[PDB]
């Protein structure tokens, strides 16, 4: 169907926009007594943790528009 | 044999034990000693059962059970005779007392009259013979006892309006509810009963002061014990009725304390203008008055002194006296300050705080004063503040005082508020009490609104208190409806008290603006009140409230508090805004607060202290992770300071005591300035903060605390003795302990945490995620505490959302105005009354269950400083000290900020509970209770000694778990659904081993025979357990992954997986196959609804489901629809002869009250000493309620399934709630069974984590195309043994059947259309009607199988179908299959497209032209036409093939349908065509404007009655615009998926029907008599003679929304679409 | 007769004042009703199918809502009340409002004090059409703060003038208006800083 591939080329294209990687920060014994560390530690961490969240769910709506995959509650929601 | 001489000692007891008797007026001799004989009997009672623990018990079993009987007699004796005693005395004072009820109500007067002489005549009998068993041995004492009972509440319930004009003769009355004012009304003459009834009728006096003849009221008394002596003492004698000589009271508490604090400012004035005071006179004076009071004198004098020194500078170029004035402040403060440094009596402590409290913001004012330069009295930088005159040449003592703010001036109410936690007057205090006072003065109200916790009603009752008001505040719901806001408006003013209504907002905006009506004219009566030209002697101004004339106090104001932008709430009307003066509250000074508070608790580095703590809390507000339950308000500081205060005294008595005891030498001084005020900030942050957060903020905080507070260090106290009891419970409940770093030790670290925030704070919170310990924490804490301080404690778990919210707190009802108790609110007031002595006890109400704003704001004012629980009937209960409100939840997503700030927190993570602990809990409990109920003993011991090493840290199980959630499951995977699965698995093992035992006497199992079969089935039970609930890919995987990691000998096929393996009990692997023979069905018994054929997955899933059923485990079984839940199930159960089988439906719209009449009708409540028990009426019968859609049941905005949360109720607490009576109900014999779509099936929701935790998952999924082929190539086999000639034809006509199911599967599927589900219910059903076809026939070539096998496809393929191409599809591949699997036959014969079946022109069902039965149809219309319904109607060939379709659905059991397509296609007329022909009466409900639920309940048993117990067959055709309501709905699911609706018949009802049925069976010819018996036979008939047809519009939306209200429409009910005409 | 609507009794009292009020010819207001969009339709057809009598109005305040039935508004005759267009319309709707007599009062400087809170009303409520830099948030600066303001300024200049005709413009409280107007009259509302 029409909406089927509009939305398919739409998340191809948020997928090459979007990037990929994100590491966590690494605890140490005089990093937690530096509180920038303390922020940004919760920045990557929040950051890594939405990015894979959006990642998964906009390859998942990718491979439903080509079929491979059936539709879920959560799923048909998120193409709504 | 010390068993007979404690029984002889109980005989002795109870012969010399005799019912203490006291006179009342000479009448009667009431019972006296209520609780000694009541822990009496408990002893007795507990060292009976102690006895029966013994085994030298047998040889007295008998007489103990007679004497366990007796003292069961007895406790039901006098659980009721204490209540009836009461609702005597009481009851009696209200007839005899008061005349006027003579004349106003006389038939209750002369009930009352004679149950009296019953009583006083039984109590007579009592009086002659003391003794215990002589009260007892008494014929019909105890249904006397509930007669006179029942009849007393009868009278008292039908006392309201007498009630209502008590409140209106005495206006403090309206605050009291009608069983305290009964209470009062009655006990007027014995006093000493009122005393705990004053509390909710002042502000501050909780007792009065009564001379020794209990006559003359002496003064006063409040809940801290300060006393107020009136100067003129009140006599009862000269004022015998109840009102006046309360209102007497009142009147001379308001002048004595007018008079008091005339003279205490007299003595103050000394104070001041002083340039030294000494310390001995101050705290003499400070001792000498009240707390109010002494207040109100520093204040005074501080005015009078600041106006002295304006009014000296008024010339502008003078002297500076207001430089004196601050200098005597700050003398006077550096007094208070060094007083409570040292040591002082509770009472001046208080008292001194609050002095420090008023001087701090003294000095304020005045040094703001001095830096502006103000000089005069006129200036409004000093008509702003708070300025207190006092005239003592005022001849009225009330007046004598007047405060003043701006323009606006108050008189003091003289209302005795007692010693109240005054707040610091911040600058945001003063904004709040400028606003006030503003819109007061204008005659409006007040509207402090802005974010929780921020100081709004708290200022609101400060600011009352400080004008010496009566503050009321009412917890405002969405039940606070018109009426019940009237009655409370007429209460206020009367009395002419502040009502301070926060959470405003929370009523409906209906009912906002009915309120609004309200105060618009109790607003005019103020105003009018308010101008000078009204005088005394003209009658005060009389506003209209609920259709009456109410006096209006001048005193009475309405604040209303609300938080805007929070769930739940509502919009104010602009109508109703306009009335009220809103200010905004969002940043409270915390620094201030901080800072006075630290100053007056006696820190000597407040201030430092202060600006180190405040930004402390912004630090952890803005750094520690986010979480839902976190809270950093105001509140938390609040609590902070509070127990700062605390451990500070405490830390100061310690050191007093290590003084003593250590020589003599002990200095206040030396112990003030040598103290680490900074540790003990520290302490008291950790001790409040910790406990709620999560693992990594810890470190977070501490190194925040390290970086604020540093060289400091927190060392929580080691409770040795609480340690010692929590590892005894431990011991005895079968839990792992540990201490630090140990196994455990994280647990009792958070049991110690939740102990300190309970010794804190009245209101918990476990937050935490399913299985992390929290039920466990507190009933261990629950039970150490009692062992330890030797206070029993109880616990009432509530589950919040498994009931209404009327029913959970009350309800009102709109007729009659009577309040009847909810749940919390009879436990709360059952606590209160402490009628048995529950006030000496430790309370816990656990609300175990989801939170959200909907019932939990309810509890704000309860959770709050006020402890009250606030109903709509003005009514307000005091929260006891004994009483704490824990909330067990296990995430706190859908609160808002208003309960998450009122109780203290307690995080519980998953790492908290390690699986190594509940590997030694289940193996402790394995090793230690038996299975039966001993060689079941030895077999548990030998089999848990032989899983140890793999119930091991880093064991195959811990492995396997940890693999198996990797996997992809169909519900979300929780290790304790896991571990519940293998315990249970496990138990059912070593029950098959005592089983084996048992049938081997002579040659019992060996240990290597035990070994091996253990460590066979442990793999067998991992893998079947760890991955049921995932497909078979899965299950391999898993089953590979423990052939690598485990060690045990397994299966050594090569590519047979594990899974297909059982464990026989001669311990060794045998293939799952070997249990699936090839059998023949019989030919009468073909695709029959009982018949299964044995395949792999069908063995597999039965021995599950046997293994959970044989442990009364619930479980669910999960799958797509018609994959064969249900079928296994009753495969499963048909092994277990024991079980009864009931079939619920769940639906959209269900709720508890399904469960409960499948209660009612299946089961029985009888009451037992243990409480209320309820059972299957079937003896030895074990009831297994199967809900076959779960899942379905809607979702609230919140998260919740109302009935899933009653379900896991009853599962995981063994019973539930009986909302009639607020009994607790104790399942007996009951199990549930579950079943489900998957929850990613459109309207499907996932079920919640903590019911999933007690219930194993089986995905049972669609059979594959090889056990497809075998099933139904066995099917046909037995089906074409009727033809010999086709015998050969059945090995292609199953492959034939089954690729095109297989086919039609892939091609249409969900997303095209909601109702497109194909199943194996399909090709059952294509097998009944190819052998019912065939059955008849003697003869068939290969062709007429081939026409049959294609019409049937026809029928069942593509009747559904919407669209045309489909249909064109559906054709096309039915011929192209035929073809293929059947060459070499003539298409044109077997293949003719009009392919059209009837039995209308003979008596077998054989094909038919068109046109025969196009002429045949005719001939039947016209005598349709001549004798039912004359609407000509034009034949056409859609006619013939629907009308061929409902022919073929009528003539089936249990046929119904569901007609889809446009209105006006002749689906009814067709219908009624149809049923006219098979003899079918046709039934149509009569729907109107006015047709309710009732009307459709009768018109359903009408029908049900006709169907059978007249066996008359009807087609009851249904509309979908007949259904308006939900209700309907559901009876129709519940009467077409099980033909029977449980609760339609009740009462009588139900007992004509049974007589009705009884007729009919023996107009039959059976024999049946029992009510189960006819009621099954009535529902086979309703079964076999109903048939329902459903007719609706092909709405798009609509289809969907009915796939979820109504799902047996489309499992039960075949559909055709009709649709519009082609 | 001025009714609430959202109760059942609110009701029966509407239907009572209406059915006397249509044969006395007195006045009857309902206030929010498109709380009751079912009782407004019956409302409707029940005025259809009506002769009342010639002095006898019938006002129903409501706030615009979509539930709000169409025959009911076919039926009536609609005013909308809304912020006025500009500074020029606030003014004068204010002087309008604010009776003749109440201005002209003994202190020939209450015209001025009034005309100064007219002119300040119609700067707040002409800043709040622009949302993120005339204010932070849609603030409810309405006519109750007008009226509150007007009472302030009249109580303190009663309690500063006693009956004098004319006071001098220093003698005027210019401290106790500003502050409260700042404190409890305007700066209620306002929750920023
Ligand atoms: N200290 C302990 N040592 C060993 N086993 C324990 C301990 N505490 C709890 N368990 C076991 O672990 C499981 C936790 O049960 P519990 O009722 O305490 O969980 P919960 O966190 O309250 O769950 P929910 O959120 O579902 O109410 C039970 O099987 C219990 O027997
Ligand atoms: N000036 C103050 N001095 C001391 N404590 C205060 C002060 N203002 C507020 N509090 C405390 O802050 C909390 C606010 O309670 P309350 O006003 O009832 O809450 P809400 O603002 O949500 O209605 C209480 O613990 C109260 O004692
Ligand atoms: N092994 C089997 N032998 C015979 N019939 C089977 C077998 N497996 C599945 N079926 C058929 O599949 C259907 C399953 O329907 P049902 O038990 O109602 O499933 P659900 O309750 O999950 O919808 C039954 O009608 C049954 O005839
Ligand atoms: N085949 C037909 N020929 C002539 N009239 C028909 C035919 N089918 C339906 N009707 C008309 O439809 C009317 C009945 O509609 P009904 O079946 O009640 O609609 P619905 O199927 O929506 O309930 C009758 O008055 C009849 O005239
Ligand atoms: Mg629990």
């Amino acid at each position: 169907p029409a909406w089927m591939r509009t939305l398919h080329t739409t998340a191809s294209n948020w997928l090459h926009l979007i990037p990929q990687t994100l590491s966590h920060l690494k605890r140490t014994v005089e990093n937690i007594k530096d509180p920038l560390f303390r922020f940004f530690e919760r920045e990557v961490k929040m950051g890594a943790k939405l990015l894979q969240d959006v990642r998964q769910d906009l390859a998942d709506v990718v491979q439903v528009c080509e079929g491979k995959k059936k539709q879920t509650n959560y799923l048909r929601t998120l193409i709504n | 044999m010390a068993l007979e001489e404690f029984l002889k000692q109980i005989r002795e007891v109870w012969n010399t034990y005799e019912l203490d008797l006291v006179n009342y007026q000479n009448k009667c001799r009431l019972i006296r000693g209520w609780d000694d004989l009541f822990n009496k009997v408990k002893e007795h009672i507990n060292s009976v059962s102690a006895m029966k623990l013994s085994p030298y018990y047998k040889v007295f079993e008998e007489d103990a059970l007679s004497w366990e009987d007796k003292l069961n007699r007895i406790m039901a004796l006098f659980d009721v005779w204490i209540d009836v005693q009461r609702r005597w005395v009481y009851l009696e004072g209200i007839f005899t007392g008061s005349a006027d009820i003579k004349h106003l109500l006389p038939v209750e007067t002369q009930r009352f009259q004679s149950i009296s002489t019953e009583f006083l005549a039984l109590m007579k009998k009592v009086s002659k013979s003391p003794l215990v068993m002589d009260v007892l041995n008494i014929q019909g004492v105890q249904r006397s006892l509930e007669r006179l009972a029942d009849l007393l509440g009868k009278i008292q319930k039908a006392l309201g309006e007498y009630l209502e004009r008590e409140r209106s003769s005495f206006p403090r009355f309206y605050f009291v509810g009608d069983e305290d004012l009964l209470e009062i009304i009655g006990n007027s003459k014995n006093v000493a009963k009122l005393q705990k009834h004053f509390k909710k009728m002042f502000a501050g006096v909780s007792s009065i002061i009564l001379n020794e003849d209990n006559s003359v009221v002496l003064g006063i008394s409040s809940r801290e014990g300060e006393e107020v002596m009136f100067k003129t003492p009140v006599s009862i004698t000269e004022h015998p009725k109840i009102n006046e000589w309360l209102t007497l009271v009142e009147k001379e508490m308001r002048v004595t304390l007018a008079k008091l604090l005339a003279e205490s400012v007299t003595e103050v004035e000394i104070f001041g203008k002083a340039t030294s005071i000494d310390p001995n006179t101050y705290i003499t004076w400070i001792d000498k008055y009240q707390a109010q009071l002494v207040v109100l004198s520093a204040q005074i004098a501080w005015s009078e002194n600041v106006e002295t020194a304006l009014s000296s500078m008024g010339g502008g170029g003078d002297a500076a006296p207001l430089h004196s004035v601050l200098s005597n402040v700050e003398v006077t403060l550096n007094v208070l300050a060094d007083s409570v440094l040292m040591e002082q009596p509770p009472l001046r402590r208080r008292k001194l705080e609050h002095l420090i409290t008023e001087l701090v913001h003294q000095r304020d004012v005045t040094r703001s004063l001095i830096k502006s330069k103000i000089d005069n009295a006129k200036s409004f930088e000093w008509l702003s503040q708070m300025r207190f005159y006092f005239d003592p040449k005022q001849t009225d003592v009330l007046q004598q005082l007047s405060i003043q703010m701006a323009n606006a001036k108050f008189n003091y109410g003289f209302e005795y508020l007692g010693v109240q936690d005054k707040l610091v007057q911040t600058p945001l205090t003063d904004r709040c009490y400028l606003t006030m006072t503003q819109a007061l003065e204008a005659r409006l109200g007040g509207s402090p609104f802005g974010p929780a916790g921020t100081g709004k009603t708290e200022s609101v009752k400060a600011l009352g208190h400080q004008l010496g008001r009566f503050v009321l505040v009412f917890n405002c719901d969405e039940t606070f409806d018109f009426q019940a806001m009237g009655r409370i408006f007429v209460g206020l003013c009367q009395v002419g008290a502040w009502g301070c209504f926060d959470e405003f907002n929370r009523l409906e905006e209906r009912m906002l603006s009915a309120v609004s009506q309200q105060v618009q004219c109790i607003q005019e009566a103020l105003r009018e009140h308010s101008n000078p030209n009204y005088d005394k002697t003209s009658a005060p101004i009389t506003c209209e409230l609920l259709n009456k004339q109410v006096k209006v106090s001048p005193d009475m104001a309405i604040f209303i508090t609300m938080n805007p932008g929070y769930a739940g709430r509502s919009n104010l009307p602009d109508n109703l805004k306009k009335l009220f003066r809103s200010l905004a509250m969002t940043k409270p000074d915390r620094q201030l607060i901080a800072q006075v508070m630290l100053y007056s608790q006696g820190f000597r580095t407040a201030e430092v202290l202060a600006n180190k703590i405040v930004p402390f809390f912004k630090l952890c507000d803005e750094q520690l992770s986010s979480q839902s339950h976190y809270d950093f308000g105001l509140r938390a500081l609040k609590s902070v300071l509070v127990s700062a205060g605390n451990v500070k005294r405490e830390r100061i008595q310690k050191i007093k005591r290590e003084k003593e005891e250590r020589g003599e030498a002990v200095d206040e001084g030396e112990i003030a300035e040598n103290l680490p005020e900074q540790e003990i900030l520290i302490q008291s942050v950790c001790e409040t903060m910790v406990p709620k957060l999560v693992a990594e903020d810890i470190p977070l905080l501490f190194s925040l605390l390290s970086d604020v507070f540093p060289g400091v260090q927190y060392h929580r106290g080691e409770m040795t003795a609480l340690r010692e009891e929590l590892k005894k419970v431990c011991q005895e409940m079968y839990l792992t302990y540990g201490d630090g770093e140990e196994v455990g030790g994280m647990w009792v670290e958070k049991v110690l945490q939740l102990y300190q925030i309970t010794q804190i704070n009245h209101g918990l919170m476990m937050v935490g995620p399913s299985g992390s310990g929290k039920s466990m924490a507190w009933r261990v804490l629950l039970k150490a505490l009692e062992r330890l301080e030797g206070v029993e404690g109880v616990a009432h778990i509530i589950d919040p959302k498994a009931i209404s919210k009327d029913h959970l707190y009350g309800t009102l009802d709109p007729n009659t105005r009577e309040w009847t108790d909810g749940l919390f609110t009879h436990v709360l007031r059952k606590i209160i009354d402490s009628v048995r002595g529950e006030l000496q006890k430790r309370q816990w109400i656990v609300f175990d269950g989801d939170v959200d704003p909907e019932w939990v704001e309810n509890l704000n004012s309860v959770l709050d400083d006020n402890k009250l629980l606030t109903l709509p009937n003005g009514e307000r209960l005091s929260l006891p000290p004994n009483v704490r409100i824990m909330f067990e939840v296990q995430d706190l997503k859908y609160a808002t900020l208003a309960t998450v700030s009122r109780c203290g927190m307690v995080w519980f993570s998953e790492d908290v509970l390690s699986t190594d602990m509940i590997f030694n809990n289940f193996l402790a409990r394995l090793r230690s209770i038996p299975l039966d109920e001993s060689p079941m003993l030895q077999i548990q011991r030998d089999a848990a000694t032989i899983m140890q090493p793999y119930f091991t840290s880093n064991g195959l199980v811990t492995k396997a778990l940890e693999h198996a959630f990797q996997l992809e499951h169909i519900m979300d995977l929780t290790r304790l659904r896991c571990l519940g699965s293998l315990f249970s698995m496990l138990h059912q093992a070593c029950r098959n081993v005592a089983q084996y035992n048992a049938n081997h006497p002579d040659f019992p199992m060996q240990i290597e025979q035990l070994e091996r079969y253990i460590q066979r089935y442990l793999v067998y039970a991992i893998l079947w357990s760890l991955s049921g609930d995932s497909r078979l890919k899965m299950r391999a995987e898993l089953g590979e992954y423990i052939r690598r990691i485990t060690t045990v000998p397994l299966p050594t096929a090569p590519n047979i997986p594990i899974i297909d393996y059982e464990v026989s009990i001669s311990g060794e692997w045998s293939p799952w196959q070997a249990k699936v023979p090839q059998i023949e069905v019989e030919t009468h018994k073909v695709a029959a609804p009982d018949v299964v054929v044995p395949t792999l997955d069908t063995v597999r899933h039965e021995a599950l489901l046997y293994t959970w059923l044989a442990e009364h485990k619930p479980l669910v079984l999960c799958g797509p629809p018609g994959s064969g839940k249900t079928m296994t199930l009753f495969s499963a159960l048909r092994a277990l002869p024991d079980m009864e089988v009931v079939g619920l439906n769940f639906s959209s719209a269900t709720t508890p009250e399904l469960l409960l009449k499948t209660f009612d009708h299946y089961c029985e409540y009888r009451r037992t000493p243990n409480g209320v028990v309820l059972a299957p009426v079937q003896l030895g019968k074990w009831l297994v309620l199967f809900c076959d859609e779960i899942n379905l049941p809607d979702m609230d905005k919140y998260g919740t399934q109302r009935v899933i949360s009653f379900i896991r109720q009853m599962v995981e607490h063994g019973g539930f709630y009986r909302t009639s009576d607020q009994t607790w109900v104790k399942l007996e014999r009951i199990q549930f069974v579950g079943a489900c779509n998957p929850p990613t099936d459109p309207g499907r929701k996932p079920l919640s984590h903590r019911f999933l935790r007690h219930v194993p998952v089986v995905y049972v999924d669609y059979p594959g195309p090889a056990s497809l082929t075998q099933i139904y190539g066995t099917f046909n086999r037995a089906m074409l043994r009727l033809i010999p000639s086709l015998r050969t034809y059945a090995e292609p006509l199953t492959a034939a059947m089954v690729e095109f199911y297989t086919m039609s599967q892939e091609r249409f599927t969900q997303d095209t259309q909601p109702h497109y589900i194909y199943s194996p219910r399909e090709m059952t059903r294509w097998v009944r009607g190819i052998f019912e076809a065939l059955r008849p026939l003697e003869t068939l070539p290969v062709e007429g199988l081939i026409r049959i096998w294609a019409h049937e496809a026809l029928r069942l393929f593509q009747d559904r179908l919407v669209e045309d191409e489909e249909r064109r599809w559906t054709d096309e591949n039915i011929d192209t299959v035929a073809l293929k699997h059947f060459p070499n036959i003539d298409r044109e014969k077997a293949m003719s497209r009009p392919i059209l079946y009837s039995n209308w022109l003979s008596k077998d069902y054989i094909p038919v032209d068109q046109e025969e039965l196009r002429d045949y149809v005719k001939a039947r219309l016209k005598v349709f036409y001549e004798e039912e319904l004359d609407v000509p109607l034009v034949l056409f060939n859609e006619v013939l093939d629907h009308v061929l379709r409902i022919d073929r659905i009528f003539r089936q059991p249990q046929g119904h349908l569901l007609l889809i397509g446009v209105s006006g296609a002749g689906k009814t007329t067709l219908s009624r065509f149809v049923a006219w022909m098979n003899g079918l009466s046709v039934y149509q409900i009569k729907v109107h404007r006015k047709y309710t639920g009732e009307d459709f309940d009768e018109d359903l048993r009408t029908v049900l009655r006709r169907s059978g117990c007249k066996n008359e067959k009807i087609a009851f055709i249904m509309d979908e615009s007949n259904v308006l309501d939900s209700g309907f709905l559901e009876r129709m699911n519940t009467l077409l998926a099980n033909g029977e609706v449980p609760g339609l018949f009740e009462g009588d009802e139900y007992a004509t029907l049974m007589t009705q049925c009884k007729e009919g069976a023996q107009k039959e010819g059976l024999m049946l008599d029992s009510h189960e018996e006819l009621y099954k036979w009535f529902t086979s008939q309703v079964i076999r003679n109903l048939h329902v047809v459903f007719t609706m519009n092909p709405s798009s939306e609509g289809l969907k929304d009915r796939a979820a209200t109504s799902p047996a429409l489309f499992n039960r009910c075949v559909l055709n679409w009709f649709g519009d005409w082609s | 007769t001025s009714i609430a609507i959202g109760s059942a009794e609110g009701f029966n009292q509407a239907d009572k004042a209406i059915n006397t009020a249509v044969k006395s010819g007195r006045w009857v207001m309902l206030k929010n009703v498109h709380l009751a969009p079912g009782w407004l339709m019956q409302l409707e057809k029940k005025l259809h199918s009506l002769q009342p009598h010639a002095c006898f109005r019938l006002f129903l305040t409501m706030e615009i809502n979509p539930k709000v039935p169409v025959n009911l508004l076919r039926a009536g005759r609609i005013f909308v009340f809304e912020p006025p267009p500009g500074v020029k319309a606030n003014m004068l709707r204010t002087f309008s409002s604010i009776p003749v007599s109440r201005i002209c009062k003994s202190p020939n400087e209450r015209a001025r004090l009034y005309f100064l809170l007219a002119w300040f009303h119609a700067i707040i409520q002409e800043r709040l059409r622009y949302a993120p830099l005339g204010w932070s948030k849609k603030y409810e600066f309405g006519e109750s703060d007008l009226r509150s303001a007007c009472d302030t300024v009249d109580t303190w200049l009663d309690d500063t003038a006693k009956g004098r005709q004319n006071i001098s413009p220093d003698k005027i409280p210019w401290s106790a208006l500003k502050t409260l107007m700042a404190q409890s009259i305007y700066g209620g509302r306002v929750d920023n800083e």
